[PDB]
RNA sequence: GAGAUGGGCGAGCGCCGUUCCGAAGGGACGGGCGAUGGCCUCCGUUGCCCUCAGCCGAUCGAAAGGGAGUCGGGUUCAGA
RNA sequence: UGAGGCGGGGGGGCGAGGGCUCUCGCUUCUGGCGCCAAGCGCCCGGCGCCGGGCGCGACCCGCUCCGGGGACAGU
């Protein structure tokens, strides 16, 4: 619909019931969740591995 | 005893690690033009070689000698115009039925009574805007043997009189009581200004490089003295 | 009076004390606008010679003119 | 007695550049603490074609270090840059294609582009399509560096000024012959009114 | 007290309101567009009467400065009647003509007889 | 594209310039205090203090560009 | 450049010979996220309860916002 008409429409006509719904496509959301999770898990194994470095020296 | 939910979330303000906190930036503000001009002229008075005639106003009277000087002059304050009214209405009631010693304000009144040697002490303010109004005055008081001192601030000197500012204030006569208080301050004053006159005339001011630049040459010379420290032994 | 000293002092525009003040002022005046009001005369003596009297109604503007 | 064509170009008003559809000024990121003491990570958001310029541009998005914001830039794409690639900028930045870092940190014979001619002017040299400059030699004291320019001239620049590593994308453009007078018309219609040149 | 931002902004200063020691003009100017100056005269043209019986409206030559709001409250006050809507146009000769449609509870045909046009 | 202010220039009418040499925001949220109005309930209004701000170039520039929302039938000598 | 961390001086960590000689004060694998303080310490107000302040966190001191030129450009 043309932009200035979106005033009239109710909320549900303009979005999708999901995080980032109505702003991002689903497949790019689940790739964003996987990414945000694997990155944090990768920081963990780095932080606990360098904790070993300060015991070795 | 403690709630285990309370956890400390530290922040790592490393480069590109976390957003920087609002720390003070008073050293990098883009100040208005009237402030920049206001400040970098006080810097010019340190870079340029100030001639002795202007630099002699930085060698100022110290703190406590100033106060006791003001406690003395506070009893020779000229009559405010309320008492100027109160003085002549007491002159009225006697006709229908001499002047005490006062202070003397203004260069135009002071220089005359210095040129006539009626002054016993003259105070000058160091921060006169067109400094040309007072430049000659120390050299004159010395030439005619008048004790002169320099007080910081024409404002506090302009508070003795009930004006905003005042450049100079002279002592012509004092009452019999505080003649020793004046006498002791005189010898406490001419011992620094009057008799040290020729010492002042050869004293140029300013000529100080910035703290950021002196550290640069002192690094090159301390590194110059460091290798010569090991050059012979 | 002091005005005679200030007058005769401004007749020494080559002396070290005058050469300093002039270059300091001329620096500061160069940082302002080409036409702006001055609070008081920078030359009190010259002002009185020309008709200035310190009283409400007398205004002093310091303005800048390109030489040549 | 009449003013010749070469003289009328200085007044403009017909010989001004056609800058309606130009995407922006292609510059480097301004110098700040991060670029001066460490590095800062940026993402290549998209690679776009700027009218009137052979070399393509690259929208690179950074994360502003002082405010919650995302600053975007327009670099001059170094050949080999692709979208979704991380670009690093600063003194500690590693030496890979599409990483702007100060010249003094690079070894000799490093092929750079979008080089700054004065420290902190956001790149001025070697930024046409396919051009590059080489870091010839350093000089630790006096903080100076010799680089040769795409004209062959060697120049002594300060060690502080920086440049993005790699040649400028879009090289070899001048090899294809303009075949038609029409192709030349469209080339200059996107740059400025200068083309049909009466001798 | 610290400067969090590197910019210096002119601080907000107190600004008072006008307290004039005398009114600039003696007395307020009287309204020269009252109800009698708005409505000049009605029309008695063959189309004007045709507009009265059919559409139950009145046709007036109003002043060129008046709004539909001023015209509405004028006829409402000069003739003690209620108005549905007012349509106005500016004639080619210059004056402004206003078609005033009366509310259905008022019959414009008799209202025209009170004011004299018929 | 035009064009003020700051600024600059100019004998001068004025001109240049449009973010550039500028203290360029008269707004907002919340809090605190005082005060009022209507069942001074509760809310609105106001002053003061505190807290926050990226705004970024006044203004003009299209009856073919952008721009929410009206259609059917009837009616006049001439308007839909 | 939204003039945002400049110059010194202290603090800690990484090394060879208890301080001196120097690096460092924390981000490189991914088209993710990042603001408007957690924490600690100290004062203060109202009926254990509710609500504020200050300081560390975020070192200290400074005279040019940083650079680059420079008594030459320039006028």
């Amino acid at each position: 619909v043309r932009p200035k008409v979106l005033m009239r429409l109710s909320k549900t006509k303009k979005h999708v019931s999901r995080a980032y719904g109505g702003s991002m496509c689903a497949k790019c959301v689940r790739d964003r969740i996987k990414r945000a999770f694997l990155i944090e898990e990768q920081k963990i194994v780095v932080k606990v591995l360098k904790a070993q470095a300060q015991s070795q020296k | 005893v403690v709630n285990p939910l309370f956890e400390k979330r530290p922040k790592n303000f490393g480069i590109g690690q976390d957003i920087q906190p609002k720390r003070d930036l008073t050293r990098f503000v883009k100040w208005p033009r009237y402030i920049r001009l206001q400040r970098q002229r006080a810097i010019l008075y340190k870079r340029l070689k100030v001639p002795p005639a202007i630099n002699q106003f930085t060698q100022v009277l110290d703190r406590q000698t100033a106060t006791q000087l003001l406690k003395l002059a506070h009893k020779y304050r000229p009559e405010t115009k309320q008492e100027k009214k109160q003085r002549l209405l007491a002159r009225a009631e006697k006709k229908a039925a001499k002047r005490p010693p006062v202070l003397r304000a203004g260069v135009n009144t002071v220089t005359t009574l210095v040129e006539n040697k009626k002054a016993q002490l003259v105070v000058i303010a160091h921060d006169v805007d067109p400094i040309e109004l007072v430049v000659f005055l120390p050299a004159l008081c010395r030439k005619m043997g008048v004790p002169y001192c320099i007080l910081k601030g024409k404002a506090r000197l302009g508070r003795l009189v009930h004006r905003k500012t005042c450049t100079t204030v002279a002592f012509t006569q004092v009452n019999s009581e505080d003649k020793g208080a004046l006498a002791k301050l005189v010898e406490a004053i001419r011992t620094n200004y009057n008799d040290r006159y020729d010492e002042i005339r050869r004293h140029w001011g300013g000529n100080v490089l910035g703290p950021k630049s002196v550290a640069r040459i002192a690094k090159l010379e301390k590194a110059k003295a460091k290798e010569l420290a090991t050059k012979l032994g | 009076g002091a005005y005679k000293y200030i007058q005769e002092l401004w007749r020494k525009k080559q002396s070290d004390v005058m050469r300093f003040l002039l270059r300091v002022r001329c620096w500061q005046y160069r940082q302002l606008s080409a036409l702006h009001r001055a609070p008081r005369p920078t030359r009190p003596d010259k002002a009185r010679r020309l008709g200035y009297k310190a009283k409400q109604g007398y205004v002093i503007y310091r303005i800048r003119v390109r030489r040549g | 007695g009449r003013v010749i064509r070469g003289q009328r170009k200085g007044a403009g008003s017909v010989f001004r550049a056609h800058v309606k559809h130009r995407k922006g000024a292609a510059r480097l990121r301004a110098v700040d603490f991060a670029e001066r003491h460490g590095y800062i990570k940026g993402i290549v958001k998209d690679i776009i074609h700027d009218p009137g310029r052979g070399a393509p541009l690259a929208k690179v998005v950074f994360r502003d270090p002082y405010r919650f914001k995302k600053r975007t830039e327009l670099f001059i794409a170094a050949e080999g840059i692709h979208t979704g690639q991380f670009v690093y900028c600063g003194k500690k930045a590693q030496l890979n294609i599409g990483n702007v870092l100060p010249v003094g940190t690079m070894p000799e014979g490093t092929i750079v582009c979008c080089l700054e001619e004065k420290p902190g002017d956001r790149g001025k040299l070697a930024r046409a399509s396919g051009n590059y400059a080489t870091v010839i030699s350093h000089n630790p004291e006096t903080k100076k560096t010799r680089v040769k320019l795409p004209s062959g001239s060697k120049k002594v620049i300060s060690s502080a000024n920086r440049a993005v590593v790699g040649v400028v994308a879009g090289g070899g453009r001048i090899d294809k012959p303009i075949l038609k007078a029409g192709r030349a018309y469209h080339k200059y219609k996107a740059k400025r009114n200068c083309w049909p040149r009466v001798r | 007290k610290i400067r969090t931002s590197p910019t210096f902004r002119r601080p907000k200063t107190l600004r008072l309101r006008r307290q004039p020691k005398y009114p600039r003009k003696s007395a307020p100017r009287r309204n020269k567009l009252d109800h009698y100056a708005i409505i000049k005269f009605p029309l008695t043209t063959e189309s004007a009467m045709k507009k009265i019986e059919d559409n139950n409206t009145l046709v007036f030559i109003v002043d060129v400065k008046a709004n539909k709001h001023q015209i509405k409250q004028a006829v409402k006050k000069l003739y003690d009647i209620d108005v549905a809507k007012v349509n106005t146009l500016i004639r080619p000769d210059g004056e402004k003509k206003a078609y005033v449609r009366l509310a259905p509870d008022y019959d414009a045909l008799d209202v025209a007889n009170k004011i004299g046009i018929i």
